[PDB]
């Protein structure tokens, strides 16, 4: 029992560690600077108007 | 001495490698659909699928209603699951019992000698008990054998029930009434709807029983045993254990 | 007293489970076991015996069937050597069958 | 074309079998569920060397799994292949042994013998055709040591036909791991001279090298460690399972390896071995296997073999070759350096062909060497045994079971006229 | 500036920016709300 | 099926199990109220119908007020009404109430529980007995159990936790004549008797965790530790796990040694935890510094004989072997000639689970040293000398002959001693 159990589960923690950390933290990084970056932009560009 | 992932100190660079290749090869199985989530959800989902029961226009069952096999609540021994156990497929298939109350697809069975589709049903009589996987749209069936020297209980080492394609006489149950001075006043009176009846096999004359002491962990979490052996008192009536109830839909 | 004072009881303080599955892992390394010794590149089928490529398959079909060119730097004969044939599916005979 | 008994005993055996039967489970394609998968109909020849058959078309092993504790046999069987090992061939006691020899060969580990000689005649009796006996354990404790070599001098009382073939753990030199260790390795090689005829000698300070210096990884652990091995086994007998060109097999092999009654101790290898960042950059042909086979640090034992000679050497070969290039290159290493081989015998190295290497593999190889630089794995366990008795210390284990010091000071006389004879063909 | 807002949202915006007081009223009430 | 009988005797017996069965209770998933993947708590916890686990140890104190303040506590439902044994009077500091009056009036129901609890076990592999050498209860009826265990139950097993009196300070004023006598009548009946003070851990708990004040409360969990990660093979699993036999036969030389030392070594709290860095290295280079001992006394004046360097939690295999290996490059720490190898490993990998807002924080990597060494013959000659300074006015021996055991016995509990130290003077020199 225990053998098959934590088996297929450890398998599930590697798997799910992986994709899920490396998406989210991808996602966060480029959504994070495409938006800081456009905000700067136009608050600037009025401001200056 | 020792750092973490990224800082490019000391023997990183194969080690960059050896995730890179792991990493893509993840990706890959995720891709393809090979992993043990996604064939475990979509297995899972293909069982617990939220599906509708059949109201009766009476109280009394008739064939081809779909309806849920139920067992009461009962108030012996200090092990116990706490109330209304309903009959389910269980796979690895196997069938057990599990507390749940809701018609979820691996619970619901269609009443199937008589012929109408529509037809009232008797104590004393023949009838099936049909259940289909999902996608494989082909009817199983309830059955239980004979007691061998190979082919016993998981737990019990009773007579064991389970489930079979095949089509025989070792598929028929009957189901009678508990109070024992009254069946052969009920042997032709329609049965209703929710009332506590007893199921017994055809061939071998023994009952399909609910095991509250011993526990099948499953990877739903929900236990309990189901076997067939006729369970009597000092008083000679038939316990607790051996009740039934065919439960169908509200309306 | 001081008993009654540091025995209070603690509803929730639930062990973990998680670090004694993962240092299994760290030992052990599950799927890490053709990472190991696996070499050049992934290959599923790449298995075939002698016998049944000189004799019976009658050798390589996609390679040059006459010419042998002897190339620039290298000093070598290899367009038939180089091969060393490796074509279609491996060694069957109808076995697996009976 | 035999089959091939198989056994495995202390904690270390059922942690290297437990690879050992997973390399032969991949190179006859066999799923941990019990059948056949595999694609081609070569694989299924000489399933039987390895696999007996049943109903329904699964293959299950001749594996023998014993130990007297019952830490690892809750660990082998709850791998990925746990329905692949036979139920009624884990045989065991409840107590544990733990590091001392008088319980293991005379009282505790001995009263499951008669556990372990019933279960290999309703299987060993039942193979038509075997070649011999394997073993595989660690020197180092009390169920290896104690019940292993304890049955090979068992089951050398009911065949002497057959050939004793062993996969040996002697202690590490710099760094062990037991303070008792100079007993146990002392009176198990004193056991092994009279019954085994190829004993191999494997450690664990050879090993954390080559997954150092040679393979460039940062964590080398057992299970890194244990492959290692598991690849030779599967590449020593490759010429009983497969077609090739010179087929060869356990009795090929002593003959061309061991010349006398007592001179039996050996020494192995593993070539083809790189990094995971050079994978693409090397070419797995002939001059690179053989270049590394014979070097030093390419070696599973405590031997500097350039300090000595190597009296013979062996080999093997896999995959579809030519000949010309393994005809000269094993003329040349023996042509290069006289220095290193001894005089009075005239050809030294054996060559043997198949046709498949192991799964992944493009060609292989695997040394197997009969050196006299292996009396420096013996000698520093007679430098810290006498240094031990002179004191007499611990030696209440080893009167407090059913021994005497006439099994101590004979133990020691066997390991001094191995040397002795070591000794006379160094140059 | 590239935000496109309600004009409920855009009221409710203005009533918190007037709360929060006794631009950086405006970014901070559409921050926090 | 390996369970381990533990014994408890007197006031430090109830008062260190109160924390080391709190421990075990607290690593699974046991309530404090009996009930509740692994099912290695069968070695320490039995069953029932109703899921109930129920320890299996005894406990003993003649001064029944520790023990009704555990009846009374918060762990009354857990622990059997029966292997918790009072009477209504003290042995009260001497040897003569607690080894022939007080001693052989209630040592029957002791060893009727002993035995229920032996034939309802399966797996035992020995008996391990907290005590204590410097009072009544802890020695008296102590060595009555050991002379009346060991004529049934024959070659086993036994190893001895033992809360030894501190080296200067002191407690009670006639320790050594109960410490001297108790020795003598342990010598001969042990196999292996690991030794903790009291204000040796004083020290630690306040030059490392940095608590200042602390109480017997605070220092119990320590030894409630100790032992936990010496038993904690059996426990979980692991990688090379340990039997209770290796430690009596790996750690012991001769007839007459028995006597290690225990120090474990990753001691720090929760806010310093998180900003020093636990590598294997520096913790076993932590648990060989003289400022990291559970025994006052200092290895520079003899030689090591035997270690058993015991971990737990994430070990990395190859770091311990090169741990060793820059351990034995140094001239600090000398051994005997005669034990070349000198050292064992066991493992296990679950981490330290560590109670909740204690004085310790949750450490990933535990190491216990029990090694013996030539260093505690230093600490036997105080008590040595203190009888010497004692006898001879003849101070306080009327309590003594006053309950039946003659004035004979001091001289050969002396004797002994010499004789003890004799063996372990001519144990450590050379040969040549």
């Amino acid at each position: 029992v225990e053998r098959q159990r934590f088996l297929r589960v450890l398998q599930n923690e590697q798997f799910e560690l992986d994709m899920e950390e490396a998406i989210q933290k991808a996602e966060a990084n480029k959504m994070l600077r495409d938006r800081q970056l456009e905000q700067e932009e136009r608050l600037a560009n009025e401001l200056a108007r | 001495n020792v750092y973490g992932p990224g800082v490019r100190m000391g023997n990183w660079n194969e080690d960059v490698y050896l995730e890179e290749e792991r990493m893509r090869h993840f990706l890959e199985k995720r891709e393809k659909g090979e992993l043990l989530i996604q064939r475990n959800r979509r297995v899972k989902k293909n069982i617990l699928r939220p599906m509708q029961l059949s109201v009766s226009e009476d109280g009394y069952v008739h064939y081809g209603d779909k309806v849920i096999i139920v067992n009461p609540d009962q108030v012996e021994a200090g092990k116990f699951m706490r109330g209304d156990l309903s009959l389910c497929m269980s796979p690895d298939c196997g069938v057990s019992a599990v507390q749940t109350i809701a018609p979820m697809g691996r619970n619901t069975f269609t009443i199937l000698n008589s012929c109408e589709m529509g037809q009232v049903v008797v104590y004393g009589q023949n009838f099936c008990l049909g259940i289909a996987a999902g996608l494989e749209g082909k009817m199983l069936y309830l059955t239980s054998d004979h007691r061998t020297l190979l082919k016993s209980s998981l737990k019990s080492g009773l007579q064991e029930v389970t489930l079979t394609d095949e089509v025989t006489h070792l598929n028929c149950w009957q189901a009678a009434f508990l109070d024992p001075q009254l069946r052969l006043e009920y042997e032709g009176f329609p049965v209703r709807a929710n009332e506590k009846i007893v199921i017994y096999h055809r061939h071998t004359n023994r009952a399909l029983a609910v095991h509250r002491n011993l526990f099948l962990r499953t990877y739903f979490g929900k236990e309990m045993e189901v076997v067939a052996h006729t369970y009597l008192d000092s008083h000679k009536v038939e316990k607790p254990k051996n009740q039934w109830m065919l439960v169908t839909g509200n309306p | 007293c001081i008993y009654r004072k540091e025995y209070v009881p603690m509803p929730d303080h639930r062990p973990d489970f998680v670090s004694r599955w993962y240092s299994k892992s760290k030992m052990e390394g599950l799927p890490y076991k053709h990472l190991i010794t696996h070499h050049q590149e992934p290959s599923h089928r790449y298995l075939i015996s002698t016998y049944d490529d000189h004799y019976n398959r009658h050798n390589y079909n996609p390679g040059l069937p006459a010419l042998r060119t002897w190339n620039g730097q290298k000093l070598l004969w290899l367009p038939e050597k180089s091969d060393f044939p490796l074509v279609a599916p491996p060694t069957n005979y109808g076995l697996l069958e009976q | 074309m035999r089959e091939i008994v198989h056994l495995q005993a202390g904690q270390c055996g059922n942690q290297i079998g437990a690879k050992f039967w997973e390399v032969i489970s991949d190179e006859h394609g066999i799923d941990p569920t019990g059948t056949y998968h595999g694609d081609s109909d070569l694989q299924l020849e000489r399933i039987n060397v390895y696999y007996n058959e049943a109903t329904g078309g699964k293959y299950v092993p001749r594996a023998v799994l014993v130990d007297l504790e019952p830490g690892t046999m809750d660990s082998v069987r709850s791998g990925p292949f746990g329905q692949i090992f036979r139920p009624d061939n884990f045989v065991f006691g409840q107590s544990g042994a733990g590091n001392n020899w008088a319980k293991g060969h005379y009282t505790e580990g001995a009263e499951l013998v008669d556990s372990v000689l019933d279960v290999v005649r309703k299987e060993a009796e039942s193979c038509d055709c075997l070649q011999g006996f394997q073993l595989t354990h660690s020197l180092g404790g009390g169920t290896g040591s104690g019940m292993g070599t304890l049955l090979i001098s068992k089951i050398r009382e009911e065949y002497p036909d057959r050939i004793m073939n062993t996969f040996s753990v002697v202690p590490s030199p710099k760094v062990s791991d037991t303070v008792v260790e100079p007993y146990n390795a002392t009176l198990s090689v004193h056991q092994l001279v009279e019954n085994t005829d190829e004993t191999y000698c494997i450690d664990n300070e050879a090993l954390y090298d080559i997954c150092f210096r040679t393979l460039k990884l940062t964590t080398p652990t057992y299970g890194d460690l244990n492959h290692l091995v598991s690849a030779t086994m599967s590449g020593v007998t490759t010429c009983l399972r497969f077609p090739g060109q010179l087929n060869a097999d356990l009795r090929k092999l002593a003959v061309n390896m061991v010349p006398f009654p007592r001179l039996h101790f050996f020494m192995p290898g593993f070539a083809p071995l790189t990094s995971r960042g050079s994978q693409q950059y090397r070419a797995l042909t002939v001059p690179e296997l053989t270049q590394q086979m014979f070097d030093a640090k390419n070696m599973m034992a405590a031997c500097d073999p350039r300090h000595g000679r190597y009296l013979t050497v062996a080999a093997v070969f896999r995959g579809r070759m030519s000949m010309k290039e393994v005809d000269e290159q094993m003329l040349n290493v023996q042509n290069k350096n006289s220095s290193y081989f001894v005089e009075w015998i005239p050809n030294n190295v054996k060559t043997a062909v198949c046709d498949i290497p192991p799964r992944g593999l493009k060609m292989s190889a695997t040394f197997i060497g009969n050196s006299t630089a292996i009396q420096e794995l013996f000698k520093r366990i007679s430098e810290q045994f006498t240094a031990m008795f002179r004191r007499k210390a611990f030696l209440h284990w080893y009167t407090g079971e059913g021994m005497d010091e006439m099994e101590f000071t004979e133990a020691e006389s066997n390991m001094n006229d191995l040397v002795s004879e070591y000794q006379q063909y160094q140059d | 500036i590239g935000v496109k807002l309600s004009k409920e949202e855009f009221e409710n915006v203005w009533n918190l920016a007037s709360k929060k007081h006794q631009v950086e009223t405006i970014r901070n009430v559409l921050d926090e709300l | 099926m390996r369970e381990c009988i533990s014994i408890h005797v007197g006031q430090a017996g109830v008062q260190i199990g109160n924390a080391c069965w709190e421990l075990y209770c607290l690593e699974h998933g046991i309530q404090p109220d009996g009930q509740m993947g692994d099912d290695s708590f069968n070695t320490f916890f039995s069953e029932t119908g109703a899921g109930k686990h129920v320890p299996r140890a005894v406990f003993v104190d003649l001064e029944p007020t520790v023990i009704d303040e555990v009846r009374t506590g918060t762990y009354r439902q857990l622990f059997h009404p029966e292997q918790l044994i009072t009477g209504k009077e003290d042995a009260a500091n001497n040897y003569a109430r607690g080894h022939y009056t007080i001693g052989k009036e209630i040592i029957d129901l002791v060893l009727d529980r002993i035995r229920k609890l032996a034939d309802q076990c399966t797996g035992l592999q020995g008996f391990l007995v907290f005590h204590s050498f410097g009072g009544g209860t802890g020695s008296g009826f102590t060595s009555l159990l050991m002379e009346r265990l060991s004529v049934d139950y024959g070659k086993k097993s036994k190893l001895e936790f033992s809360i030894y009196p501190a080296p200067q300070v002191s407690t009670a004023v006639v320790e050594p004549y109960n410490s001297i006598l108790t020795t003598h009548t342990t010598l001969e009946h042990s196999d292996c008797a690991f030794m903790v003070d009291n204000e040796a851990i004083y020290d630690i708990c306040r030059r490392n965790l940095d608590i200042e004040r602390p109480t017997y409360t605070n220092l119990n969990r320590l030894i409630g530790q100790i032992v936990s990660s010496i038993t904690a093979s059996l426990r979980f699993d692991g990688a090379l796990n340990v039997d209770l036999t290796e430690f009596q036969t790996n750690l012991v030389p001769y007839p007459r040694i028995h006597f290690p030392l225990a120090t474990y070594a990753p001691v720090i709290s929760a806010e310093k935890a998180y900003h020093e860095q636990l590598s294997v290295a520096e913790i076993t280079n932590a648990c060989f510094e003289p400022a990291n001992q559970m025994v006052k006394c200092d290895p520079r004046h003899g030689k090591y004989m035997a270690c058993c360097l015991l971990y737990r939690g994430d070990v990395v295999p190859k770091d311990v072997n090169a741990a060793i290996a820059t351990i034995k490059t140094k001239r600090t720490i000398q051994f005997v000639d005669w034990c070349p190898t000198g050292f064992k490993v066991g493992i296990n990998y679950q981490p330290p689970t560590v109670v909740p807002g204690g004085d310790l924080a949750k450490v990933q990597r535990a190491v216990c040293m029990l090694s013996n060494t030539t260093a505690i013959a230093e600490a036997w000659a105080r008590l040595d000398h203190k009888f010497d300074l004692m006898y001879a006015k003849r101070a306080f021996v009327h309590w003594y002959v006053g309950e039946g055991m003659e004035e004979g016995e001091f001289s050969e509990a002396r004797e002994d001693m010499a004789a003890l130290e004799k063996d372990y003077e001519e144990v450590g020199v050379d040969s040549v």
